[PDB]
């Protein structure tokens, strides 16, 4: 390729890639930030870390890359390994594992009016403030929070790429056919937005808005709690004569606590809050104890007309552990259904 | 951009990067040490290491990178790549088994002056004794030492920015709250040499653990254990239950045994203060059931059983509310 | 050396594929193999020679695992039929390693054993005890728990069965027979 | 230690000499700041310079240096939340010859339901023992007995229980005594073995001075 | 997500590396680093931890007449997203996807390697896997391996994303370990309450046995929840059985609760509502399990690897041109 090779090494005579492409000593670059989600490859509540696959899509002018197509041959546009040009440092700053920069250094596409555009493939895990209070039917706001490391607002002037058609499309996209959907989380908005400071940087944050989907919690967790429930309610049915109040109670007790070991590989660590579905663990333990505890009452009455007497205390609590039960788990159920995404991003 | 091509071109043709950025060997180079913290990322009771998100300022005036705006254009700082100049070689002192010095050689703003500003990332794995003994409502004084591996007191004079650390941009960690924290310059001398000074800047962070979720998930199903171990002496004997009621409890505090050392820490140095608790709440079930056996040898004299029964239920409940007591109210009050 | 002589002793760690086989599990006797070669360079530009029969063990750190009872390497050529002249060299090195079973015996023959036994002696515990019933399901329960030692010690290989999860399964369906049969002399006592 | 790419006879080691102009042929350790670990400690730390010939024919000298930490294990956690708890539950096997050998007698079903929490206990140790078949642990042995005697006093009730259905109480007090002194002994004998094989007095120095 | 070890047959021409093997000492082939030589710059696109690049830069031959030949090898992590429908029963339908970022499909074609016979040549659209030197993984069969090279109209012609290649590896389950640690232990435990309608009410045994039955599922719960991921899209076969059978041991336990209830208010009620309630609840729980189990059981990957498409894409089908 002649006239590839002969613009390329005229492009790059006296060259410095170091340097900022400002014409005058206070001119800005301008950077527009896009983002395309690849997949969202997890969130963990234990290190409150969310690790996506995504490519950047960031464009800016760099004036010392302009070439007339006509006299070189046509040549409209141009690929070249990054490495060769200036590059804005823009890093991935609330990353939590320090790796701020993009995965893989592919060319960027020069065109002959001097626009650069780069489109790096990255994995990120950022850090994301967990919203552990209506675990597992949460949802989480997270963000990414894009900017140079180095150069001031004064040097590198950031702001949103826009869409296919030119508007403010201010979004991360998503190609419907080419997006990894994931198994647990469900994106419902995801807007950006432009930070001004308060010597000073700019910012640009990208928000993913993702609901968990709860049909594995409900299944594997929430219905065996119920189960659990009702057999603490019916040991109040069973007559003290059948001699398996205490084994059917502490039993319960030691399933419950079985579910409560597998849960415990499952919530977040952090005490900031306590998740609705840990209150209702607690709740449901400490019904079992209350169970246990009236089992006996009732029992120290039986062995004592006090058989009657025993039979009348019994109902009685069954019927107040009932009322008790349907009150608790309906508030429980209650709040952690009225608790959804909002309707907007920036409410 | 033509001018600040230049100008690069021009600082960088000579430079060494070996030899201090001194006018004169005798002269100290004097760089200020910033430490901004960032985010505690973790503690580590048990290999006793606490792992830090920091971003390291260093200042420091090099005597060779002076240059006139005038002749530039009015160009008064640019960016430079940190690996082309000196820089002091920081290293981390009681590293555990991170870096020990700085590896994102990030770029350095570089002013007409000579005035270098570098502010590296860093993830710091440092060693600190840990004080188990109270947890989870255990304070930690962790530490950071920093200090030039190579150069003395002498030759490299290090300072520090503020008293205290810079925590502007820390994330509020959701297990520990910094209580304080501050940064002290230390000289030490040795035997060799009465002339030069080791300097070190130790940064420390007094940081108070948030129990709360030790609370839920440890402290509160041993408390529902303990309650229920001593209503087996409530329980009538003609019911039969006493011993598999004793029994079964004792089962599934030894499944939530399996919770607990999965949750606690396994350090060796000292029992935790909920491990003293798990301790207490077995063997409190094990005397129980044997308390239950003999009262029901004794039975099989039943008056006798009956009252013993009737006290035990008694000293059993007030030991358990003794014991609780005695573990968390002293160091609740502490607290308060 | 001026000899021209080259000596190159890189270290490496080869993670080599192996068809373990599991039939015989814990006693089973291992032989794996690492096939080295030229890549890209065929037999006729460049051959490669064994230095000795045998790999070179005299450095070689003990295992507390599995016990080496014999290693050899065999050079092989292969031919192709788009190259009636060229050969394709490699050396296969090979390793017989012996499992030392002591540690399974241990944690998992032993407690499959005691369980066998409880559920054979359920058998002379008396009906009117009461206590078969219990028995029974104590011992149910206790396999059941240790399933999830079990699970984790036994590779999850479907490729075949292994002795120590055979004999797992015919302790399982021992225990729910003897529960079965304990159920149906329960109800023939009762008639 | 040792230099990767020279010879005995290209690069030679000697240990490092104090201000004294005593040799430091050990580890040096700095009593002011070193933090001892958690579960371990350090008892001592002799280095040793070794020569040897790699040619059999007395070729190229080979030289390194070889460090020996003798650690030892702090073993308060294991004494309080696995060691304690296991003797204490063995210890309750014993409580079943007191319990009646008849109807609502629950003989058996405290031994089987000590043994399945013996079996909890033995899923949390097999989880912290490594897999090495060199040797069985006294834990493991400790275990292991405990597990057996207590298949042996379930055999033993269920006998005493068919006898009395058909001796009871002479039978239970006379295989609660062998039981008795058959743990007793048992447990002593299998953990005074780590008392007669602690760490052993040693020619070094101490690694850390007083 | 599915880690492979795969020799990636990279072939390409290029004419500045044309010479006459006659004028230097008949040398027909020769073996060059990689980095001497233009690559086309090919990378695994749906990789799941950044390793975009092959892993092993092994010599590139290049032949007399122009023809380079690369054969690197590599371990690849791809993100093959998991059906857990079926499972342990299931087969999964992972992909490898390769193309190239720093060239678009303006620059380069991607296309698949044409072998012959005959003098026939015809495309491999398939995986090519050793008839005898492959070992089986201990756990999955490979049932289909098809390629194609996907073309995206609608993407623009000077995007990186318009065209890629795609190897499919459908895969299926062997179920035996599986059946053997868990179906047959977690069934036959589930079934042993239809033992507690039959044990008499005298024993005072049959809440324990129920219960004791719901903890033992309690913790196969535990275990299979800890073994497959979380996913929400779909409840596994295995899971939907074991919460059918927690909820009939739920039941039961009720059930027991009501006869014995009525046992010790009789009798004969108490064990006519027994025997009820068994030859009601034992049927239903059989049927319920054969027809859970039967799904999972006669669940195969379809006949040709792409539904709608008659091609097998295999071996004994050449696609002659
Ligand atoms: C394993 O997993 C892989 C995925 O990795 C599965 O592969 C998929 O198989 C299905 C079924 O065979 C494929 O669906 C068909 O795909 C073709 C693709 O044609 C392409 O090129 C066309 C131009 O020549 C273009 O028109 C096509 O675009 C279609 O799709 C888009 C997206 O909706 C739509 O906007 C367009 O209008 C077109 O419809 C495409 O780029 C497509 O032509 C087929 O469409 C026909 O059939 C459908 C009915 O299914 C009908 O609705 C349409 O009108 C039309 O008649 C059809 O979509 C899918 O593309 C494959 N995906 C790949 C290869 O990546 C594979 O099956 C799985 N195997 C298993 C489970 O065994
Ligand atoms: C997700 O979290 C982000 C922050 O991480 C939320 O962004 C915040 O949104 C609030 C409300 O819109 C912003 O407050 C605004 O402040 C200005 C100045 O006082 C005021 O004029 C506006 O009316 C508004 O109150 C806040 O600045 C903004 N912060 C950032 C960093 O963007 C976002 O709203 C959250 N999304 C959801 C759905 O909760
Ligand atoms: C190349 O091959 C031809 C044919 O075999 C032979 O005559 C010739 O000598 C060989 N050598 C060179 C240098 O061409």
């Amino acid at each position: 390729s002649e006239a590839e090779g002969r613009l390329r090494e005229k492009l790059f005579s006296g060259y410095d890639s170091s340097v900022r492409p400002a014409r005058e000593v206070g001119d800005r670059v301008r950077v527009s930030v896009g983002l395309i989600l690849a997949q969202l490859i997890s969130l963990n509540e234990k290190d409150e870390e969310m690790s996506t696959k995504v490519y950047l899509d960031l464009e800016w002018t760099d004036y010392r890359l302009s070439w007339d197509p006509a006299e070189h041959d046509g040549i409209d546009s141009l690929r070249i390994t990054a490495e060769s040009v200036w590059l804005p440092d823009v890093v991935l700053l609330n990353n939590n594992d320090g790796n701020f920069d993009v995965a893989l250094d592919i060319s960027v596409v020069v065109s002959s009016d001097g626009s650069v555009r780069w489109q790096p493939p990255g994995i990120y895990r950022s850090s994301c403030s967990i919203q552990v209070t209506y675990f597992p039917f949460d949802w989480q706001n997270c963000t990414m929070v894009f900017s140079s490391y180095s150069y001031d607002s004064s040097e590198v002037s950031l702001q949103t790429g826009l869409g296919p058609d030119g508007q403010g499309h201010q979004e991360i996209h998503i190609h419907e056919g080419t997006f990894i959907e994931n198994g647990q989380w469900e994106i419902i908005h995801k807007p950006s937005r432009l930070i001004q400071p308060p010597g000073q940087r700019q910012e640009v944050i990208f928000y993913l808005i993702i609901r968990r989907k709860p049909l594995f919690y409900l299944v594997n967790v929430i219905a065996p709690c119920i189960l659990i429930t009702l057999l603490a309610i019916f040991v109040f049915y069973l007559p003290p004569d059948a001699g398996e109040k205490m084994g059917l109670s502490i039993f319960a007790l030691l399933t419950l606590t079985v579910f409560l070991l597998l849960l415990a590989d499952k919530v977040p660590e952090t005490s900031l809050s306590v998740p609705i579905i840990i209150k209702y663990l607690m709740f449901t333990m400490v019904l079992v104890t209350f169970s246990v505890i009236l089992s006996v009452v009732v029992l120290n009455l039986h062995h004592r007309d006090w058989q009657f007497v025993a039979m009348v205390v019994d109902r009685l609590f069954l019927w107040t552990f009932i009322i008790f039960t349907s009150v608790g788990t309906l508030v429980i159920f209650l709040d952690a259904t009225y608790h959804l995404p909002p309707p907007d991003p920036f409410p | 951009s033509e001018h600040e091509t230049r100008l690069v071109a021009k600082l960088f043709k000579d430079y060494s990067s070996v030899v201090r950025p001194v006018e004169d060997h005798r002269q100290v180079v004097e760089v200020t040490v910033g430490l901004q913290l960032i985010q505690l990322i973790n503690v580590d009771e048990v290999n006793q290491i606490v792992t830090t998100n920091v971003r390291l300022k260093q200042q420091w005036v090099d005597y060779n990178l002076k240059w006139n705006p005038d002749d530039y254009g009015g160009v008064k700082k640019i960016h430079i790549p940190s690996e082309k100049i000196w820089r002091p070689d920081l290293v981390l002192y009681n590293n555990a088994d991170g870096d020990f010095a700085i590896v994102k050689f990030t770029k350095v703003l570089l002013q007409y002056t000579g005035h270098i500003t570098w502010t590296p990332p860093a993830i710091f794995k440092s060693y600190c004794e840990i004080i188990v003994t109270h947890f989870p409502f255990d304070e930690q004084n962790c530490s950071m030492k920093l200090g030039t591996w190579t150069y003395d007191g002498s030759v490299v004079a290090i300072n520090p920015e503020s008293d205290q650390p810079d925590l502007s941009n820390f994330m509020e960690s959701g297990e520990w709250v910094i209580k304080e924290s501050r940064g002290w310059k230390h000289s030490v001398t040795y035997s060799c040499c009465p002339d030069t000074p080791y300097l070190d800047i130790t940064y420390h962070f007094v940081m108070q653990r948030l129990p709360l979720y030790f609370i839920v998930n440890v402290i509160i199903p041993c408390l529902l254990f303990s309650f229920l171990t001593g209503l087996v002496f409530y329980l009538p004997t003609d019911s039969g239950e006493k011993m598999t009621l004793s029994i079964s409890v004792l089962l599934s505090l030894t499944v939530f045994l399996l919770v607990i050392v999965e949750l606690i820490p396994s350090t060796s140095s000292a029992v935790p203060l909920i491990g003293k608790y798990m301790l207490f709440t077995m063997v409190f079930v094990i005397a129980s059931i044997i308390i239950t056996v003999i009262v029901i040898n004794t039975h099989h004299w039943k008056y006798v059983a009956m009252v013993m029964d009737h006290i035990l239920l008694g000293v059993f409940m007030l030991v358990c509310i003794i014991g609780t007591l005695a573990v968390f109210a002293g160091r609740l009050i502490e607290l308060n | 050396q001026y000899t021209g002589h080259i000596t190159w002793t890189p270290p490496a760690i080869f993670k080599s594929y192996c068809e373990i086989i599991v039939t015989h599990f814990p006693f089973d006797e291992q032989n794996c193999s690492m096939k080295l070669g030229t890549w890209t360079y065929d037999g006729s530009v460049v051959a490669i020679n064994p230095e000795s029969d045998q790999p070179d063990l005299s450095n070689f750190m003990e295992s507390g695992e599995w016990v080496i009872k014999e290693s050899r390497g065999w050079k092989h050529s292969v031919t192709y039929s788009c190259c009636p002249d060229t050969p394709y060299l490699d050396i296969t090195y090979h390793f017989v390693m012996q499992r030392l079973p002591l540690y399974f015996i241990v944690n998992v023959i032993i407690p499959c054993l005691l369980f066998s036994f409880l559920t054979g002696l359920v058998f002379y515990l008396p009906t009117d005890s009461g206590e078969k019933m219990t028995l029974s399901i104590s011992v149910l329960l206790s396999l059941t728990v240790f399933l999830l030692v079990i699970v984790e010690l036994i590779p999850s290989t479907s490729s075949a069965v292994p002795l120590i999860g055979k004999y797992m399964l015919f302790t399982m369906v021992f225990v729910i027979a003897s529960i079965i049969i304990t159920v149906i002399v329960i109800n023939t006592h009762h008639r | 230690f040792r230099s990767q790419t020279y010879n005995a006879e290209e690069v030679e080691f000697t240990f490092a000499v104090d201000n004294d102009g005593k040799t430091i042929n050990k580890i040096d350790i700095d009593t002011e700041a070193y933090t001892e670990n958690g579960e371990w400690a350090i008892d001592f730390c002799p280095g040793v310079i070794r020569r040897h010939h790699g040619g059999a024919t007395d070729g190229p000298g080979e030289t390194d240096v070889i460090y020996s930490l003798i650690i030892r294990r702090k073993p308060l956690f294991y004494v309080i939340n696995i060691i304690v708890p296991c003797v204490l539950i063995s210890g309750l096997v014993l409580l079943a010859y007191f319990l009646p050998a008849q109807a609502g007698g629950q003989k058996c079903t405290v031994s089987i339901n000590v043994l399945l929490a013996q079996t909890v206990f033995l899923f949390l140790i097999a989880q912290k023992i490594p897999e090495t078949s060199l040797s069985v642990p006294l834990l493991g042995r400790f275990l292991i007995f405990v597990m057996v005697v207590a298949t042996l006093i379930v055999m033993n009730c269920v006998i005493v229980l068919n006898v009395s259905q058909r001796m009871g109480n002479a039978l239970d007090n006379i295989c609660f005594w062998a039981a008795l002194v058959l743990f007793s002994v048992g447990s002593s004998l299998i953990f005074l073995g780590a008392y007669f094989n602690r760490v052993p007095d040693l020619p070094y120095a101490p690694c850390i001075q007083p | 997500t599915l880690t492979t070890n795969v020799w990636i047959e990279h072939g390409w021409t290029d004419n500045r590396l044309k010479w006459n093997a006659e004028e230097f000492g008949n040398i027909s082939v020769l073996r060059l680093p990689p980095d001497m030589v233009w690559l086309p710059e090919i990378v695994l696109e749906n990789n799941n931890d950044g390793s975009f690049q092959i892993s092993y830069s092994c010599n590139v031959l290049v032949y007399h007449y122009g023809f380079v030949y690369w054969l690197p090898p590599a371990i690849f992590r791809s993100s093959c997203p998991i059906s857990v429908t079926y499972f342990p029963f299931d087969w999964q339908n992972c992909s490898l996807k390769f193309s190239s970022l720093k060239y678009t499909a303006k620059e380069i074609t991607l296309s698949l390697k044409q072998d012959a016979k005959e003098n026939r040549t015809y495309p491999v659209e398939w995986i090519i896997i050793d008839p005898e030197g492959f070992t089986e993984n201990g756990e999955w069969e490979i049932v289909h391996r098809p390629a194609r090279v996907n073309v995206d109209p609608r993407a623009p012609l000077d995007s990186p994303s318009r065209q890629d290649i795609t190897f499919y590896l459908i895969i299926r389950r062997k179920p035996l370990f599986y059946i053997i640690n868990i179906l047959v232990p977690c069934v036959l435990i589930s079934f042993m309450v239809n033992l507690v309608f039959y044990l008499p009410a005298d024993s005072g045994e049959k809440t324990s046995v129920a219960i004791s039955v719901l903890l033992a599922q309690s913790v196969f719960l535990l275990l299979i929840s800890k073994r497959l991921p979380a996913t929400s899209m779909a409840i596994p076969l295995i899971g939907k059985f074991l919460l059918f059978g927690m909820v009939l041991v739920t039941m039961v336990v009720v059930i027991c609760v009501i006869v014995l209830n009525i046992h010790f208010r009789w009798n004969r009620v108490a064990r006519t509502v027994d025997r009820l309630c068994l030859f009601v609840v034992t049927p239903v729980m059989v049927v319920g399990t054969a027809w859970i189990f039967l799904q999972g059981v006669y669940n195969q990957p379809p006949p040709q690897p792409f539904p709608g498409d008659p091609y097998s894409y295999n071996v004994q089908d050449k696609r002659f041109i």
